[PDB]
RNA sequence: AACUGCGAAUGGCUCAUUAAAUCAGUUAUGGUUCCUUUGGUCGCUCGCCACUUGGAUAACUGUGGUAAUUCUAGA
RNA sequence: CGAUCGCACGCCCCCCGUGGCGGCGACGACCCAUUCGAACGUCUGCCCUAUCAACUUUCGAUGGUAGUCGCCGUGCCUACCAU
RNA sequence: CAUGGUAAUCCUGCUCAGUACGAGAGGAACCGCAGGUUCAGACAUUUGGUGUAUGUGCUUGGCUGAGGAGCCAAUGGGGCGA
């Protein structure tokens, strides 16, 4: 799974590839335009809340 | 595997330019000093067009065959008049001669087929519109005094024979 | 700061074009050097002489 | 995976075109080797890794794993700077174009191999490590030498030397 | 309570085991069916064989243990789940009226 | 601990319970028990059956905003540039206005002189 | 790989089921089931995913009086899917295949059971939805 | 390049349908609609932005997904 | 019941001195007329067949009344009647 | 524990392996894995069947003055059912 992470206040969107399902289980069972804490993405993302803007299916 | 194979075949397999220098005399039955022979040796995509049909692969429809072969000289385009000349054709006689423009030039991507407007020398290209004026082999040229190509030397011969007859005799 | 994500702010390619939007950005009240308060984008390519391009204001 | 007509835009400049045909004895994996080449490369061709590829483009060919009609493909690939350094022939850019033809290596010597070598300048001779040089390998090599083809060898099916035979490295 | 469940519930179904009673001591949960009626004494014995197949020597990790009522078509796992789903009833309403 | 399903009656169907019904038109239904599946198969309306959650919901039985503008730099005018431009309030804006006034005045006088 | 688990059969010999493909047959009359060793007095029976021999009773004359291999894709008998779901369909239906499990038709109306789908990849391709 | 506007309902092909149907001539719409062209009407109403008001999206930069399409997402 | 765009540009200056005024257009419009039409109707006219002589009318068939719908007239459709 | 009874059976798929063998076409087996058939011994968590708990609704004819509550019609009928 990949994550298109964008910070509008500075732009500079970038892609982060995440494999461990423990990181994505906090994202699972959510909807679009919902804010979730990214603290499960290691210590580097502590203090970060991110809104699920969209995505693309396995087939695009 | 593909990376290793490509990085060795690019290094060691020869280009058409270097290959046709020593290969022209083995595929062309005309004298080496001839303009067509020199054009084959140089592989210039401007001069005496020289294409040899090796295969006739069936098309999507049942009856028609793409005439697949190699261009040794000149530049084949779409809808240019060329002299379809068969294996038995001699330049002196009119037997096994046709002046016929070709319909379309295509490139075979295995399962896929992709049309292309033109193909210069030193490449493989299928031609549509040649099979009905030709059989089992042939050559294509824009040279009026063109000689034929040397025919294939098959290692085997049509040995095994079978008599065939329709189940319904009236067919 | 996330490396390369939350830092190194990139600029917008182009500023306001409607005179109302220029006044809104620069806190202009009314009729003060509006055509010269517009943002001029500098083109400075190496193969050509440098110059600055100004947008055609609207309204 | 570029446009089709850029193949014309590449074949305009020679010394980067490789007219190559793959020849071997029956069941020496020439079809699968060309499948790997198709999978990695491709101008409009795919990148599927699932066994069979554009070698056997017909019924009762991959139904019984038999190449009958010689099949031609055209592939494009851009090489790295060290690769262009390694190549010793003439080089016009990194955009190398390969005209690949597989032929039936069956023991009847199906004359489509003769046709492919008439069209071809360079042969990839495939041999099994555990089968050695069989009959049709010698036959197709003889035809290539008669037609002035440049041969390059490939020892195939090393996996059965590894695990099916369990050979020590000195024996291999 | 399995680690995938984390519910404060015992092996006893809602309403107790039918025709047995309430299980309070240690218990052994065996795969499949066992001879005898309910509250029939069973003798458990070590295997006389050597367990070498893959069916044996396999780690059984339970995700969920059903505790719905077996005295009919039970549809709730715990008393608290039933109360939370069904809300207050007439009995609870009059009980709260008496409690005040 | 599988996916948790819902019924004709809207009740929760735990794993190992009930039956799943796959209709020919592609619709898939699951029921808690034969009482629910008989009502569904007899084309009975669940909103007219008092113990169904659809009835208890139809009859009502038992039961942000913000506007944040983030300032950004633009090509040609940095954040400090636009700050210096928008902080021209202390009489600098008036100075620009009066120099525009005198520029217009001198342009008009020059136009009058050139015309006459 | 994976082998199909046992399911409740519910379609003995003599059952007439719908023919869900666009072949032109309306129904299939099951005359036997493949792989049935048999027992005395026991009718051979088939579930979803099973290959039967069938004759079409209603349909085109060029199909009608002949034996065809067929595969059952939907059954009305409830069967347990190893995860506790008991699944049954609105009708019994199958499709006409050859000896290689390749469909004679080109489309299937209605759902196809998962047990039949993963056992027959050719039927799964032409299946509309999988139940 | 893209947004906006217009055109794409013309032309071309064929004659399967169609027996008071189509169609030909005649007449009516005071029983209807009509892009466009052209000609009228646009100060006809008494009733703290007008020296000109608000917001968004393209194009564009950048991050992608899909084997694939004149597929498209987020910023 | 014009918050639109182009072209050369000029007049008034008392009050003044920065404003007020002007020509040629293009685009735009609610409605009217015209052009192009379109749509539905009026009268009359069509090949063979009676081994097709009685059809239509439950389910609109013919007409009336009042409606619905349609751009409009009308069983176009609905309800109630007449046959 | 003397003695007596006695029981398990067969097949398919994957892998081996497009392998051995064969010029080619074709094409195995041992180990291992996953499941079936027939049989056996159980069992009722689940699904289904039964159902006079004569449990609870509905309902026909009659009867108790009516309501309420019931009953009779050899189990009145029917739905759901521990
Ligand atoms: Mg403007
Ligand atoms: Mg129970
Ligand atoms: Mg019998
Ligand atoms: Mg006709
Ligand atoms: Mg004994
Ligand atoms: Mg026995
Ligand atoms: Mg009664
Ligand atoms: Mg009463
Ligand atoms: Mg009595
Ligand atoms: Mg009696
Ligand atoms: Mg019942």
């Amino acid at each position: 799974m990949k994550l298109n992470i964008s910070f509008p206040a500075t732009g500079c969107q970038k892609l982060i590839e995440v494999d461990d399902e423990r990181k994505l289980r906090t994202f699972y069972e959510k909807r679009m335009a919902t804010e979730v804490a990214a603290d499960a993405l290691g210590e580097e993302w502590k203090g970060y809340v991110v809104r699920i803007s969209g995505g693309n299916d396995k087939q695009g | 595997a593909g990376d290793a194979l490509l990085q060795m075949i690019t290094i060691h397999l020869p280009s058409p330019v270097t290959a046709q220098k020593y290969r022209c005399e083995l595929l062309y039955e005309g004298p080496p000093d001839d303009e067509a022979a020199m054009g084959i040796k140089s592989c210039d995509p401007k001069g005496p067009l020289m294409m040899y049909i090796s295969k006739m692969v069936p098309t999507s429809d049942k009856g028609r065959f793409y005439a697949f072969g190699r261009v040794f000289s000149g530049l084949v385009s779409t809808g240019l008049k060329v002299r379809i000349m068969g294996p038995n054709y001699t330049p002196g006689k009119k037997e096994d001669l046709y002046l016929k423009p070709i319909q379309r030039t295509i490139l075979m991507m295995g399962r896929y087929v992709e049309p292309i407007e033109d193909v210069p020398c030193g490449n493989i290209v299928g031609l549509v519109g040649v099979d009905q004026f030709l059989v089992k082999t042939g050559t294509i040229t824009t040279f009026e005094h063109a000689h034929n190509m040397r025919v294939m030397k098959f290692s085997v011969s049509p040995v095994v024979r079978v008599a065939v007859e329709a189940k319904n005799p009236a067919d | 700061d996330i490396p390369g994500l939350t830092d190194t702010t990139v600029p917008r390619r182009l500023g306001p074009k409607r005179a109302s939007r220029i006044r809104k950005l620069f806190n202009l009240s009314k009729e003060d050097d509006v055509r010269q308060y517009v943002v001029r984008k500098p083109l400075n390519k190496e193969g050509k002489k440098p110059r600055t391009k100004a947008p055609k204001i609207q309204r | 995976n570029f446009t089709v007509d850029q193949i014309r835009a590449i074949m305009d400049k020679k010394a980067n075109i490789r007219n190559m045909s793959v020849i071997a004895h029956v069941d020496h994996g020439k079809s699968t080797l060309t499948d790997s080449l198709v999978c990695k490369a491709g101008i409009i061709a795919s990148a599927r890794a699932g066994e069979t590829r554009f070698t056997d483009t017909r019924k009762d060919e991959q139904e019984r794993c038999i190449t009958i009609k010689s099949t031609a493909i055209s592939l494009f690939y851009e090489l790295s700077e060290n690769d262009l350094n390694f190549i010793k022939q003439s080089k016009d850019g990194a955009g190398f174009l390969i005209n690949l033809i597989d032929s039936p290596g069956h023991v009847d010597f199906s004359s489509e191999v003769t046709a492919a070598l008439r069209v071809t300048d360079g042969a990839l001779v495939v041999v099994d490590c555990v089968s050695g040089v069989c009959v049709q390998t010698e036959t197709v090599l003889r035809q290539a030498i008669a037609e002035r083809i440049k041969p390059v060898l490939m020892m195939n099916k090393m996996d059965r030397a590894l695990l099916e035979l369990q050979l020590e490295p000195e024996e291999l | 309570s399995t680690d995938y469940d984390l519910s404060d519930k015992s092996i006893n179904p809602l309403g107790g085991f039918v025709h047995y009673g309430e299980v309070t001591n240690d218990f052994v949960m065996l795969k499949g069916c066992v001879v005898g009626t309910k509250k029939r004494v069973l003798t458990l014995r070590k295997s006389l064989l050597v367990q070498t197949k893959r069916r044996a020597l396999e780690k059984i990790d339970l995700k969920f243990i059903d505790t719905t009522s077996k005295f009919g078509h039970g549809r709730f796992q715990t008393m608290e789940e039933k109360k939370a789903f069904m809300g207050p009833l007439k009995k609870d309403r009059i009980a709260k009226e008496e409690g005040a | 601990m599988k996916v948790e399903l819902c019924s004709f009656s809207g009740y929760k169907i735990y794993p190992g319970h009930g039956r799943r019904y796959a209709r020919t038109d592609g619709k898939v239904f699951q029921f808690l028990n034969a009482k629910c599946e008989s009502a569904f198969l007899s084309k009975r309306n669940p909103r007219q059956i008092n113990w169904t959650v659809l009835y208890r919901r139809k009859h009502k039985k038992g039961q942000t905003r913000r506007a944040v503008k983030f300032q950004r730099a633009i090509t040609g005018a940095s954040l400090a540039d636009i700050m210096a431009k928008r902080n021209q309030k202390p009489e600098v804006r008036k100075a620009q206005r009066e120099q525009a006034i005198r520029a217009a005045k001198e342009a008009k006088k020059a136009k009058q002189a050139s015309k006459k | 790989s994976g082998a199909k688990f046992r399911i409740s059969l519910g379609l003995p010999v003599g059952a007439v089921i719908n023919c869900a493909d666009n072949t032109g047959a309306k129904n299939l009359y099951i005359i036997s089931v493949k792989g049935i060793k048999g027992r005395l007095n026991r009718l051979p029976a088939a579930g979803v995913g099973d290959m039967v021999m069938a004759t079409v009773k209603k349909g085109k004359p060029e199909l009608r009086k002949k034996v065809h291999p067929a595969v059952v894709i939907r059954q009305r008998k409830s069967y347990r899917r190893k995860d506790g779901v008991f699944l049954y369909f609105e009708d019994n239906a199958g499709v006409i295949v050859n000896n290689k499990g390749e469909m004679k038709g080109s489309a299937i109306t209605g759902p196809v059971a998962k047990e039949c789908a993963d056992l027959w990849p050719r039927i799964a391709s032409n299946a509309g939805s999988i139940a």
